[PDB]
C-alpha cells in the first residue's frame, strides 16, 4: 500500500517559522516527482513546491520562493518543507503527494493533510459540556444527546463516541469561528430512547494542540 | 465559493 | 555536508543579522542546508525579514 | 501560468442522473489534465489523469474528455457518494495550477427535520455564560430558518449556526443553532424557544423550555 | 460585483438539474451560455429563458 504522512503543521506566529516532514511508505522517493501542496480559503487548491529526490531538483511557486524550502532525505524515504517568515496567507492544509509513481502522470497519491495555523493568538484548550438528553430531545422513540466543545484555539479538534464504537447516527457539526476568536463545535447522536439508562454515552474529545483529551460522560439529567 | 477547514469543502 | 565559499558566505550574513530571533536565524540556516539552488533567496528574505524587524 | 476555470461552480442533480462539470485552460496544455474528487473531510483522490483515462480503482461512471482547451468530466449514474467538490489540474507548464472547484450535491424528496432544545448544562452555568442549542436533524433542502425568542422576544445578534455536509447515505443535511449568553443574562429571563421555518413543515415549529423546569 | 447566476436544467425527458454560476453579470452570463452549448451537444438543442433580469436561466433542451 502507497502511503504518505504529513507532521509537523500547528499554530505558529507571523514571521516565525516551521519544519513539515511528509514520511512516505510503499514506494521509494527515489523513483517519483514529491511535491508540496496547500489549500486554503483565499486561493484554494495550490501547488507549493517539488523536489525530484533522484537528482535534487527542485521549483516553487513564486510565492512562497525564498521563504520555504523544500528536500528530501531517500535513506528515510521522508521529503520535507522549511516554512520561514510565515504569513497569515500561508495558513493552510499542506498536503505532499507524488507525482510519476507507476508511470502516472498525476497526483495519484496524497497525505491526510497538516494545518497550518499562522496567528499571534495563544493555544487555549476547549471546554467540554454534556448536551443532556431529555423530554425536549426525542421523538418517535429517538433521542439526541451530544457535547458542546466550547472555546478552543487552533484548530483541530478530534470527537468520537464511545472510543469509535459508536459512528451511527452521529453529526459532529463543522467548528465554527467565535466572535471571540475561539472556535466552538458540538457533536450529536441520536439513540433509541430505550438505551437510555443502560447503554454508556461517552463523547472523546481530543484538542492535540493543548495538548487536551476529555471523555466526558453524557446522561439524562437528574430532577 | 471559498474553500473551509472543518469540512474540507468549498462554502457559499 | 560541505559548502564553497559563495554557501559559506551566505551562512555568515543570516548568522550575523542583528534583528532576527533564533528560530528565524536557525530555520534560514536551515533553509540554506536544504536547498542551496535557493541560497540567493534565502538570504534575500532573511533580509527582507531582518530590516523589518529593526 | 495557465489559468484553469471550471464551471459550473454548483451542481445538483438527482441520483441516477448524467452530469457534466467543465474545465477551460487558459492556453494549450496538450491533455496535461486531471480530475480529482474531495469528499468531506477528505484529502483529493486522482479519478481521471491525461484527459481522459480512469484512474485504477475509479468507477467507471466517471469519465473525462478534451476538446481543444476545453476538458469535461461526466458522471453516468450520479450516486450519493459522489457528493463532493471537483478539482481540474494542468501539469503542462510549471507551477501546475487547480480549477477553483465545482460542488455536488445530490437532489433528493423534502424531508422536515427533527426538531430538539438544549437548555445550557449545569456544568458550564458554574462559568459565567449560557449555551443554548437548537438541533435541526436530516433534512432537505438545505434551506432553512432559525429564530430565536427570549421571553417571546426576537433574538439578534447572539446565535452562530453550522450545518453539516450532505450524509453519504440519505444526503440530508442537520443543522445546529447556538444562542450565547451571560450566565447574568440567562437567570434573568424564562423562556426560550428555537422556531424553525423549513419547506417540509406545514407551517414553523417551535420548540421551547423554562428555565429551571427538568 | 460579484453575482450568482441560478439555472435549472430541463432535460428532454423530464429531468431536471440546477446550477449556479458566479463572477460578474457578464462572466457568469457568457458561462451559463458556454455550459447550455456544450450540454446541448449531447442532450440536444437548447433554448433560454431568462427570469430576474437575467439572474436566473431556465434552460431547457430538446433531446
Amino acid at each position: 500500500e502507497v502511503q504518505l504522512v504529513e507532521s509537523g503543521g500547528g499554530l505558529v506566529q507571523p514571521g516565525g517559522s516551521l519544519r513539515l516532514s511528509c514520511a512516505a511508505s510503499g514506494f521509494n522517493i527515489k523513483d517519483t516527482y514529491i511535491h508540496w501542496v496547500r489549500q486554503s480559503p483565499g486561493k484554494g487548491l495550490e501547488w507549493v513546491a517539488r523536489i525530484y529526490p533522484t537528482n535534487g531538483y527542485t521549483r516553487y511557486a513564486d510565492s512562497v520562493k525564498g521563504r520555504f524550502t523544500i528536500s528530501a532525505d531517500t535513506s528515510k524515504n521522508t521529503a520535507y518543507l522549511q516554512m520561514n517568515s510565515l504569513r497569515a496567507e500561508d495558513t493552510a492544509i499542506y498536503y505532499c503527494s507524488r507525482w510519476g509513481g507507476d508511470g502516472f502522470y498525476a497526483m495519484d497519491y496524497w497525505g491526510q493533510g497538516t494545518l497550518v495555523t499562522v496567528s499571534s493568538a495563544s493555544t487555549k484548550g476547549p471546554s467540554v459540556f454534556p448536551l443532556a438528553p431529555s423530554s425536549k430531545s426525542t421523538s418517535g422513540g429517538t433521542a439526541a444527546l451530544g457535547c458542546l466543545v466550547k472555546d478552543y484555539f487552533p484548530e483541530p479538534v478530534t470527537v468520537s463516541w464511545n472510543s469509535g464504537a459508536l459512528t451511527s447516527g452521529v453529526h459532529t457539526f463543522p467548528c465554527v469561528l467565535q466572535s471571540s476568536g475561539l472556535y466552538s463545535l458540538s457533536s450529536v447522536v441520536t439513540v433509541p430512547s430505550s438505551s437510555l439508562g443502560t447503554q454508556t454515552y461517552i463523547c472523546n474529545v481530543n484538542h492535540k494542540p493543548s495538548n487536551t483529551k476529555v471523555d466526558k460522560k453524557v446522561e439524562p439529567k437528574s430532577c | 465559493s471559498q474553500f473551509d477547514f472543518c469540512t474540507r469543502r468549498l462554502q457559499s | 555536508g560541505s559548502y564553497n565559499k559563495d554557501q559559506q558566505s551566505a551562512f555568515y550574513e543570516i548568522l550575523n543579522m542583528p534583528n532576527l530571533n533564533e528560530a528565524q536565524r536557525n530555520g534560514f540556516i536551515q533553509s540554506l542546508k536544504d536547498d542551496p539552488s535557493q541560497s540567493t533567496n534565502v538570504l534575500g528574505e532573511a533580509k527582507k525579514l531582518n530590516e523589518s524587524q529593526a | 501560468d495557465i489559468q484553469m476555470t471550471q464551471s459550473p461552480i454548483l451542481l445538483s442533480a438527482s441520483v441516477g442522473d448524467r452530469v457534466t462539470i467543465t474545465c477551460r485552460a487558459s492556453q494549450d496544455v496538450n491533455t496535461a489534465v486531471a480530475w480529482y474528487q474531495q469528499r468531506t473531510n477528505g484529502s483529493p483522490r486522482l479519478l481521471i489523469y491525461s484527459a481522459s483515462f480512469l484512474y485504477s480503482g475509479v468507477p467507471s461512471r466517471f469519465s473525462g474528455s478534451r476538446s481543444g482547451t476545453d476538458f469535461t468530466l461526466t458522471i453516468s449514474s450520479l450516486q450519493p457518494e459522489d457528493e463532493a467538490d471537483y478539482y481540474c489540474q494542468q501539469h503542462y507548464t510549471t507551477p501546475p495550477t487547480f480549477g477553483a472547484g465545482t460542488k455536488v450535491e445530490i437532489k433528493r424528496t423534502v424531508a422536515a427535520p427533527s426538531v430538539f432544545i438544549f437548555p445550557p448544562s449545569d456544568e458550564q452555568l458554574k462559568s459565567g455564560t449560557a449555551s443554548v442549542v437548537c438541533l435541526l436533524n436530516n433534512f432537505y433542502p438545505r434551506e432553512a430558518k432559525v429564530q430565536w425568542k427570549v421571553d417571546n422576544a426576537l433574538q439578534s445578534g447572539n446565535s452562530q449556526e453550522s450545518v453539516t455536509e450532505q450524509d453519504s447515505k440519505d444526503s440530508t443535511y442537520s443543522l445546529s443553532s447556538t444562542l450565547t449568553l451571560s450566565k447574568a443574562d440567562y437567570e434573568k429571563h424564562k423562556v426560550y424557544a428555537c422556531e424553525v421555518t423549513h419547506q417540509g413543515l406545514s407551517s414553523p415549529v417551535t420548540k421551547s423550555f423554562n428555565r429551571g423546569e427538568c | 460585483s460579484e453575482v450568482t447566476i441560478k439555472v435549472n436544467l430541463i432535460f428532454a425527458d423530464g429531468k431536471i438539474q440546477t446550477a449556479e454560476f458566479k463572477g460578474t453579470f457578464e462572466e457568469a452570463t457568457a458561462e451559463a451560455y458556454r455550459y447550455a452549448a456544450l450540454l446541448a451537444k449531447v442532450n440536444g438543442e437548447y433554448t433560454a429563458d431568462l427570469e430576474d433580469g437575467g439572474n436566473h436561466m431556465n434552460i431547457k433542451f430538446a433531446g
